[PDB]
RNA sequence: ACAUAUUAUUAUCUUAUUAUUUAUAUAAUAUUUUUUAAUAAAUUUAUUAAUUUAUAUUUAUUUAUAUCAGAAAU
RNA sequence: GGAUUAAAACUAGAGUAGCGAAACGGAUUCGAUACCCGUGUAGUUCUAGUAGUAAACUAUGAAUACAAUUAUUUAUAUAUAUAUAUAUAAAUAAUAAAUGAAAAUGAAAGUAUUCCACCUGAAGAGUACGUUAGCAAUAAUGAAACUCAAAACAAUAGACGG
RNA sequence: GAGCGUUAAUCAUAAUGGUUUAAAGGAUCCGUAGAAUGAAUUAUAUAUUAUAAUUUAGAGUUAAUAAAAUUAAUUAAAGAAUU
RNA sequence: AUAAGAAUAUGAUGUUGGUUCAGAUUAAGCGCUAAAUAAGGACAUGACACAUGCGAAUCAUACGUUUAUUAUUGAUAAGAUAAUAAAUAUGUGGUGUAAACGUGAGUAAUUUUAUUAGGAAUUAAUGAACUAUAGAAUAAGCUAAAUACUUAAUAUAUAAAAAGGAUAUAUAAUAUAUUUAUCUAUAGUCAAGCCAAUAAUGGUUUAGGUAGUAGGUUUAUUAAGAGUUAAACCUAGCCAACGAUCCAUAAUCGAUAAUGAAAGUUAGAACGAUCACGUUGACUCUGAAAUAUAGUCAAUAUCUAUAAGAUACAGCAGUGAGGAAUAUUGGACAAUGAUCGAAAGAUUGAUCCAGUUACUUAUUAGGAU
């Protein structure tokens, strides 16, 4: 049948119809007694000038074409060459986009910082008029501005208590909640195994159909799956 | 799209039918002639011979 | 340096021959075509030599391109 | 392919104490274009460049896996009845095995794997010619003929040593 | 041995090699090609290769903690001595 | 599967390292020497120049031409006609020389070689010349005549042909029969064109090369693809340090020869395959195929007939030259082939034999006492 190889598409968009395929072929050097392989580019026709550079093609023997054209395309094996030329015109319109978005959200920060050097009122300051009008009963009407520029528009003890919460303060205690529930799980999971008996009960308790006759490992994974959906699930 | 100008497919082997090739190479007489002369006589025997061959 | 021989090349010069392509002929031949003499046969027809007519096939000269080779330069 | 690359050298502009090619003198010597002494120019210095060469040496390309000990430091860690002790790495020193022409190497010059550079008698010769690069000195690349049966390394025993 | 010798030639006769010290490590590193070499498991295939999925022992990224004050470039200073 | 080393360093030792030797061989030469026979080889050099003779002819059953005899005709013999037997290849025709033979100049590959269970454009109304089968073979002209040539007729969009001769018999030139030729068609056989992949010496102190160059489109040309050639218009490519381009050198190869344990290396004389060439260059004609050992023109050399002439030994033998060196100006067509012829036969320096030469191989070249 017509003579076909395997190659890479190394050349395209410079001769118009033609591509560079790269064919690579098994040989015996006799000298250095080892099976190499021989590298050699063919021009290839291309019709539908289909093939993108980075392609993996499949090109057949036809009639002399030209000088030096004596194949044609005949398959693509895989398309990368036609994938790259698609990523890259949506990586431009993609990162524009972002960097749009992320140029308004550095001027607006800008301008909150700008117009808070505006304000020469400080947290200190207002933390000390929340706390002397609250422990003397003045009410000046500073206060509904300084209700204003916090929004605490009531004035307690337990409101200032409020406007000096760190975020530090939330992440301790959802690592405790993290801690807990891997110890909680390891923990059950520990005894369930430990007690045979209790094991078994454990999966018909949760749905499991003749848990006994299952394997270590066939069943570990259920004990695993069930104590890891009764103490997440039900948190 | 195959190359303009070129067969996409391989030409269709020729298939021989050996019956149609002895009815074309050898076919036989079609009348039984009269082959009083020595040549003719001569001729058909080695026409007969070469076919049978 | 150089004096030699050999080969190659060319925006050059000359060029046999050939191919291809131009223009021309009161060009030749055949046929057609228009007439015209001479001759012949018969009692219009044929032939030959001319002229007119187109057609095909050649010829001479001519235009252009390429070309063995030689010259010059490298 | 690229970059960096001692000393000397070169192109400009500064600097110039000391040192110091050369040069001119003083000695030494049979002679002394030397060793020693004097006066001491370039250079040695700085700034901006050129150039890409050294015994540019561990005369030992890089990477990975692996193999028997000791000593000594260093680092990290651990412990305590708190200052040592116990661990794991690195470096260095001396070694087993192994390798080697041997001298020796010793975690490689061992056991293996991968990649690069390089060599094929001496002399001629890192020369000639050409080419490339540089302001230049030069640098890179780099032969052949002729001639010879030499030539070289480690080690051994001597002889000799101002 | 009806040849023998000699000259001219061919093949064989050590790489089942080497490069600290004998010819031979590139001044050094960076890195391109390499038709150079190169991890793990499983499944396919047309099979020491290809593809896919999965993995972290090579190679990297960022932190945390501890440690160290050297090497480049630049700027600003000090010192003994010499003439 | 078959793998050996030796001499030479050094005061001595070990090692590095070259050099040389032991073996086989030749397209051999030379020196000395030499018996017969059988077989295999023989200008590697100047693709230098060549005296002389040969190497391609054959057909009379294609057409003409020339005799003799007999018969008939011709009232005197010049001629004619037919039969018979001869002659003619200095007239017109046919077939044969694209092979074979010789040589290795050119050729490093758009061309050449080798290989592949390769390919298409998906190769002509090509048969070259045999086989099988079927059909056809007509009319004029031109020549002295024809199987010469020309123009027509009819034969698979349809296109595209031809030829008679010999011998008998019967007729009144014609017809049959036999024989040998001509033309067409279909298939077979033999045999052609084109393309791809892979391999094919040295120098980069030849590093850049290319400009129809790389690709696209269209026409011309061809049986047929393609910048293969020619014309037009576009794109800016293509090759290259795994060596481009350039230069030098060389015919290539094997189930051939030499050598080695082998991988290999060498040769390419001899046997065989392939290519190129026939003093040099180009072009054209015929043809399926030729830049043909043809033709045309030119170049170089020679010759005689002095013409827009002939010849070119790389066919055989042979000569001069060059060289260290390579043979008979032989016999035969008996054999195997080739060409011509219907046959009888003719031709054949193909070929087969012999000669010369230890160039190679082999056998023999007296045994017992
Ligand atoms: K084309
Ligand atoms: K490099
Ligand atoms: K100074
Ligand atoms: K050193
Ligand atoms: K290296
Ligand atoms: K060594
Ligand atoms: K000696
Ligand atoms: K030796
Ligand atoms: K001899
Ligand atoms: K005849
Ligand atoms: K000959
Ligand atoms: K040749
Ligand atoms: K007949
Ligand atoms: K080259
Ligand atoms: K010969
Ligand atoms: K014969
Ligand atoms: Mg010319
Ligand atoms: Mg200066
Ligand atoms: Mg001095
Ligand atoms: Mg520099
Ligand atoms: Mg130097
Ligand atoms: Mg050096
Ligand atoms: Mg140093
Ligand atoms: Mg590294
Ligand atoms: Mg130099
Ligand atoms: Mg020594
Ligand atoms: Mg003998
Ligand atoms: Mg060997
Ligand atoms: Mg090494
Ligand atoms: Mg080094
Ligand atoms: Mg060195
Ligand atoms: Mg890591
Ligand atoms: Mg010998
Ligand atoms: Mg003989
Ligand atoms: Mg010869
Ligand atoms: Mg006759
Ligand atoms: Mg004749
Ligand atoms: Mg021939
Ligand atoms: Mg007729
Ligand atoms: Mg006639
Ligand atoms: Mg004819
Ligand atoms: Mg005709
Ligand atoms: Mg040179
Ligand atoms: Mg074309
Ligand atoms: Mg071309
Ligand atoms: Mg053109
Ligand atoms: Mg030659
Ligand atoms: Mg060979
Ligand atoms: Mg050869
Ligand atoms: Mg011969
Ligand atoms: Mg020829
Ligand atoms: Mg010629
Ligand atoms: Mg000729
Ligand atoms: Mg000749
Ligand atoms: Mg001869
Ligand atoms: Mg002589
Ligand atoms: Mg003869």
């Amino acid at each position: 049948a017509r003579q076909n190889f395997l190659g890479l598409v190394v050349s395209q968009g410079k001769m118009q119809k033609t591509v560079k395929v790269r064919v690579e072929t098994k040989v015996f050097n006799k000298k250095i007694n080892k099976e190499l392989f021989h590298r050699r580019d063919y021009l290839v026709h291309d019709e539908g000038e289909i093939s993108r550079e980075g392609d993996l093609v499949r090109i057949e023997a036809t009639r002399p074409l030209s000088k030096r054209k004596f194949f044609a395309i005949a398959e693509i094996i895989r398309n990368k060459g036609q994938q790259f030329a698609l990523y890259e015109s949506e990586a431009q319109l993609s990162v524009a986009k972002e960097e749009a978005q992320k140029a308004k959200e550095f001027l607006d920060k800008r301008s909150v910082r700008e117009n808070k050097l505006n304000e020469k009122t400080t947290l200190l300051r207002d933390i000390r008029t929340i706390q002397d009008a609250l422990s003397s009963g003045s009410t000046p009407k500073e206060l509904l501005e300084i209700k204003q520029r916090y929004g605490i528009q009531d004035f307690s003890q337990e409101t200032v208590r409020q406007l000096l919460q760190l975020d530090i303060s939330g992440l301790e205690v959802n690592l405790e909640k993290q801690r807990s529930l891997i110890d909680r799980i390891q923990t059950r999971l520990s005894e369930l195994l430990s007690n045979d008996l209790k094991c078994d009960q454990f999966l018909k308790d949760h749905g499991v159909e003749d848990p006994l006759t299952l394997k270590k490992n066939i069943k570990k994974n259920l004990l695993r799956k069930h104590v890891m959906m009764d103490m997440q699930q039900p948190s | 799209k195959h190359p303009k100008g070129s067969h996409r497919l391989s030409p269709k082997v020729n298939f021989i039918d050996v019956d149609n090739l002895i009815a074309k190479t050898v076919a036989e007489p079609q009348s039984i002639k009269s082959s009083n002369g020595s040549a003719q006589k001569v001729r058909l025997q080695k026409a007969e011979l070469r076919r049978k061959f």
